DNA sequence: ATCCCTCTAGATATC
DNA sequence: GATATCTAGAGGGAT
């Protein structure tokens, strides 16, 4: 995808109400936060920057008085910290006025001439302006035809949401007409304000990985086989890149070496033998002898051992570090019908399937549960690993219900009941038990990656400063909404005076 | 006290395995 | 504390004999039971202490110098050498070896034998949680011959009882029954099973003794001791436990070539330019983004993981219906109050548990297991205590700590079109599902890799001819399933699969 | 529907 | 000081 | 080139 940012640096954006930040500053902030997301989310996208309204003129097209006061500050290339430095420092407001239609002409010229030799699935042009520059509409027809031919999308970012001068009102008329002529009536939803754009770009792009296609066959016995496809659905995501150890005086990873040594006091690597502990004794156990005596299994098995009631498989026994979603084989109507029958049969009987799962011939076989998961767009089985006999810890804890010492009174129970009502994180709506979540905790990006990217970005731009504190907006999304905290001020006070807590 | 391991006191004796037994 | 067990095997006058001629003698049956305990103890708890003492022989090997009692092994951790030593007497070809190095034909006093066992316990340097003695005998006559020493035996037995010794009994084969309570019923712990029958069948609790146990059997310990904070000033102390933990193969040990001794290993980092050595403070961590190299110190790398102090912070209460079963991230933990840190935590913990169960809500909290780790969002699902028909607890009361996933933890799924199945097809599959119903228990399957690994270690340590092959219980019973289903599969395939489909390709 | 600057 | 358990990094196949 | 697994090193608490 190729993105071209067309920003206005005209004189009209320099001055505004002193009670609010200048639109030039807001556009600069929006563009900077967009580049930060692209840099730390390596996706091979190309970004080009075009400025109109500056004193200098630098365009492939010059002609006469037209196509002037516009500069192609940055060509079409991968984003980098050089762009961030140039945006922060080099870019300064101008003093001239330029037609944003003419700037749109140059943006097409940049995106058309510099796209040769490369394949782009999408093409976008972003316009940052306040529509306060006098201009003449005399070419609109050829632009609309050009965009429909080149298949390039547009977005507009105005300092006001969709007390303005008629020039802005008149300028709004053309941009409304353009969006209608390009992408219909819902094109009205593709015009944004600097405030809401700032809100949507306050966080870094979430780490995304593509689950691989894992084909297998769901076997029930020997004469029944269903072709299935499994993908990893939920897992503990890790960082894409790890830290690299480099020398402190040259900053090179090739100038250091990591090695292991064995002492009894010096032993060579070829004079050691693998061994195992058997009680108080040590027995030699050769690695080559191990693989001869290792458990051997035929890999890639998805076999149903049997079906049991859903209530017999408690959620607290789930093990493993992944959740698999099992779909039918791609482009297979016969397999889709067969798998659908199994899913609906399990759901109607409220049963689950106990299956044996092995990733491949090098994988340890597993025993898990496959329960139906039916939605209005798709249906599939969900596989979660189940524990073995050796993985269960049989601990015993003293009971609390029949304890005289720790029996709460009726007054203490009432105080706790009041707290739970006040600290509710969900609300019923429409009188139809429609529970909406006031704190989903599932749409929240992981704060670990947000903090890490903030420190990396700060160090790169300012290599001689300490790490900044955690961003305020990070804390806000890690805390419940303010109305929840306010409502619990009184019930929490009652608990503090009713439950005597003493630290020994 | 019934429900204990004669080998390891403090742990209840574990029922032996046998996997799937159809009804 | 460490478990301690002492086996006391008799060889007085007739434990090398059988009423039949094709079954095991009492002596080697007891030896087989002892060997099974060593193998079970090695796998389960290698830290326990075990010993074998023989009484009624002609010789004596003990630190007390009392005749007719032989201590083959003192209290120590079990090992492969001890099992091999006991193998010298297993069955035939070892009875004469036992009757040559040792021998029957000497009178014994049971009072003195308990004294030797008591002295063995006192010699232990470690702390013993349980001190047990297992009697292996099938003959109760001599105590009736001399009541004077019989009175001393029960007098000594009472002394051992108040000391903390829990003496047990394991009767062996004897014609005419074991005539219990003629002299016994006052030496043993007599906890239960006071059956007046002479027990013509002479194996009461040797069946489970021979049942080998292959599991880690870890004792109870708290994973962490955190503080549950309702707000900044209301703090209670709770303990975190893991009721499920993935059992792993024991790590291999590096051994020297000929002398076969463990070797300590350490990792050193050196610069290849000079061949010297580099301290951990002489290197920096680096990453590459864009076209720039970012350099950070080791301390700064750790300091960017610090968000909150360890503990649980209450965010709010969420209805249980808002927790998705398919939103599983990692194994759940168990939360139980701890009164040894904050006095009064149990009272507040129980009140929260009671109301949460009544209103069917889950306490959503921010979880920081320890210092310098980014927090997760967890839900404390209430969990009521479950009791079986034997009044034995099976589900402890407390809170179930369920990890919730972030936006980064969810993967996008490929687009597929829904294909609804006709009711006829669903009906046929319902019959198939009903045919293969079975009752599921959490302890119904064993890890095939771990079970096979334990057999391999046992075979090599005991130089057996060939390792025992473990039966894989996770393998589907295709023969049984095919018989149960019958013609259902053929009808279902005809209803769904058109007569040109090839599921194998 | 996120596209353009937001994707 | 030893053991247990989560985390990080390293080695090896299919996609 | 990333994806996914099992194996083999560092590191924080519980007792």
């Amino acid at each position: 995808a190729a993105v071209v940012l067309c920003m206005d640096v005209g004189f009209t954006m320099s001055n505004s109400i002193p009670g609010i930040e200048s639109p030039f500053e807001q556009a600069k902030k929006v563009i900077t936060m967009f580049v930060q997301r692209q840099v730390f989310a390596e996706n091979k996208d190309e970004i080009a920057l075009v400025l109109f309204g500056t004193d200098g003129t630098d365009n492939p097209l010059s002609g006469g008085d037209q196509y002037q006061n516009i500069t192609v500050h940055r060509h079409l290339m991968l984003p980098d910290f050089d762009l961030l430095e140039d945006i922060e420092s080099k870019i300064q407001p101008g003093s001239q006025q330029a037609d944003f239609l003419d700037a749109l002409i140059v943006s097409m010229d940049v995106i058309q001439h510099e796209t040769i030799g490369k394949k782009f699935e999408k093409r976008h042009i972003e316009i940052f302006t306040d529509l306060s520059s006098r201009f003449s509409k005399s070419q609109l027809d050829i632009i609309i035809h050009s965009l429909k031919k080149c298949d390039i999308s547009l977005q507009f970012f105005l300092p006001f949401s969709l007390g303005i001068t008629e020039q802005q009102k008149e300028g709004l008329e053309i941009v409304k007409m353009v969006m209608i002529s390009l992408e219909g009536e819902d094109g009205l939803d593709e015009i944004y304000s600097f405030s809401e754009s700032l809100r949507k770009l306050c966080v870094f792009k979430k780490i995304e990985r593509h689950s691989i296609h894992w084909p297998c066959r769901l076997t029930i016995g020997s004469n029944l086989s269903i072709r299935i496809a499994a993908y990893k659905s939920i897992l503990q995501e890790r960082v894409k890149k790890t830290w690299t150890v480099v020398d402190a005086k040259t900053l090179k990873k090739e100038d250091i070496q990591k090695e292991t040594v064995y002492c009894l006091t010096e032993v060579l690597k070829e004079d050691i033998i693998q061994g195992f502990r058997y009680g108080s004794d040590i027995v030699p156990f050769s690695k080559v002898d191990e693989e001869q005596m290792k458990y051997k299994s035929e890999g890639k098995c998805f076999s149903v051992l049997g079906f049991c009631k859903s209530s017999q498989v408690q959620r607290r026994f789930f093990m493993g570090n992944q959740v698999l979603k099992v779909f039918a084989a791609r482009d297979d109507e016969a397999a889709a019908v067969a798998l659908s029958s199994l899913i609906h049969a399990l759901d109607d009987l409220d049963m689950v399937a106990i299956v044996r799962y092995a990733y491949d011939k090098r994988a340890n076989p597993q025993v898990g549960v496959a329960f139906p998961h039916i939605k209005h767009n798709y249906e599939c089985l969900v596989y979660v690993q189940l524990p073995f006999m050796e993985d269960l810890r049989q601990y015993m804890f003293s009971s609390l219900k029949n304890s005289k010492k720790y029996a709460p009174t009726e007054a203490q129970l009432n105080a706790v009941d009041a707290l739970i009502d006040s600290m509710s994180l969900a609300k019923k709506d429409e009188k139809t038990d429609t529970l909406e979540d006031l704190f989903p905790t599932t749409k929240i990006p992981n704060p670990r990656f947000q903090r890490l990217f903030q420190c990396l970005l700060h160090r790169a731009l300012h290599p001689r400063e300490p790490l900044p504190p955690i961003q305020q907006h990070i804390w806000n999304m890690l805390n419940p909404p303010a109305e929840v905290t306010t409502k619990s001020q009184i019930p929490l006070s009652k608990i503090k005076t009713l439950f005597p807590l003493i630290e020994a | 006290c019934p429900g204990e391991s004669l080998i390891n006191p403090g742990f209840k004796s574990k029922k032996p395995a046998g996997g799937v037994d159809f009804d | 504390g460490r478990d301690s067990l002492i086996f006391l095997v008799d060889a007085s006058k007739a434990m090398f004999e059988s009423q039949s001629e094709d079954e095991l003698t009492p002596f080697d049956m007891s030896i087989q039971c002892i060997q099974s305990v060593y193998i079970s103890k090695i796998i389960s708890s290698d830290r326990d202490l075990l010993a074998v003492v023989f009484y009624g022989t002609e010789k004596d090997k003990n630190s007390v110098n009392f005749k007719n009692i032989y201590v083959l092994q003192e209290l120590d951790n079990p090992g492969a050498k001890r099992i091999l030593e006991l193998d010298q007497f297993k069955g035939q070809q070892g009875q004469k070896r036992f009757q040559d190095m040792m021998g029957h034909g000497s009178d014994y006093s049971l009072s003195e034998v308990l004294w030797v066992c008591a002295n063995l316990f006192s010699d232990v340097q470690f702390k013993m949680s349980h001190k047990r003695i297992m009697l292996f005998t099938n003959e109760d006559n001599p105590h009736g011959n001399d009541s004077a020493k019989a009175s001393r035996a029960r007098t000594k037995a009472g002394d051992l009882r108040d000391t903390g010794i829990f003496l047990d009994l394991m009767h062996l084969k004897k014609p005419g029954g074991f005539d219990i309570s003629l002299f016994y019923r006052d030496i043993i712990s007599i906890a239960e099973d006071e059956d007046l029958r002479v027990h013509f069948e002479e194996s009461s609790k040797l069946e489970d003794l021979l049942r080998k146990v292959r599991a880690k059997e870890t004792r109870k310990r708290a994973l962490s001791r955190l503080k549950l904070k309702l707000n900044k000033d209301i703090v209670i102390s709770v303990g975190i436990y893991n009721l499920v933990q993935k059992a792993l193969k024991p790590p291999p040990i590096k051994l020297y070539r000929e002398t076969n001794e463990p070797v300590k290993t350490k990792t050193r980092t050196f610069n290849t330019s000079t061949g010297g050595l580099l301290l951990p403070s002489d290197t920096k961590r680096s990453q590459i983004y864009g076209s720039r190299q970012i350099i950070l110190e080791k301390e700064e790398t750790e300091e960017l993981k610090r968000f909150d102090d360890p503990g649980l912070m209450l965010m709010g209460f969420k209805p249980l219906v808002l927790l998705k079963k398919h939103h599983y991230l990692r194994p759940s933990l168990f939360v139980y109050p701890e009164e040894s840190l904050v006095i009064g935590s149990s009272t507040l913990f129980s009140a929260l548990l009671i109301k949460c169960l009544e209103k069917e809500v889950a306490a959503l909290c921010r979880y920081t297991p320890r210092r310098n780790i980014p927090p997760y969002f967890v839900a404390l699902v209430p969990q009521e205590e479950e009791l079986d028909d034997q009044k034995i607890q099976v589900t402890p009361p407390g809170f179930q700590l369920v990890f919730l996933p972030f936006a980064d933890d969810k993967r996008k799924m490929p687009f597929t079109e829904k294909i609804m199945a006709t009711p006829e097809q669903v009906g046929k599959m319902k019959a198939i599902v009903e045919k293969l119903r079975f009752t599921y228990r959490s302890d119904s399957f064993e890890n095939p890799v771990l079970q096979q690994h334990f057999r391999n270690l046992e075979a090599l340590a005991l130089d057996l001819m060939e390792p025992e092959q473990a039966v894989d219980l996770t393998l589907p019973k295709v023969e049984a399933m095919n018989k149960r289903l019958g013609s259902l599969v053929d009808e279902f395939k005809e209803l769904v699969y058109p007569p040109d489909y090839n599921p194998e390709g | 529907k996120p596209r353009g600057l937001f994707s």
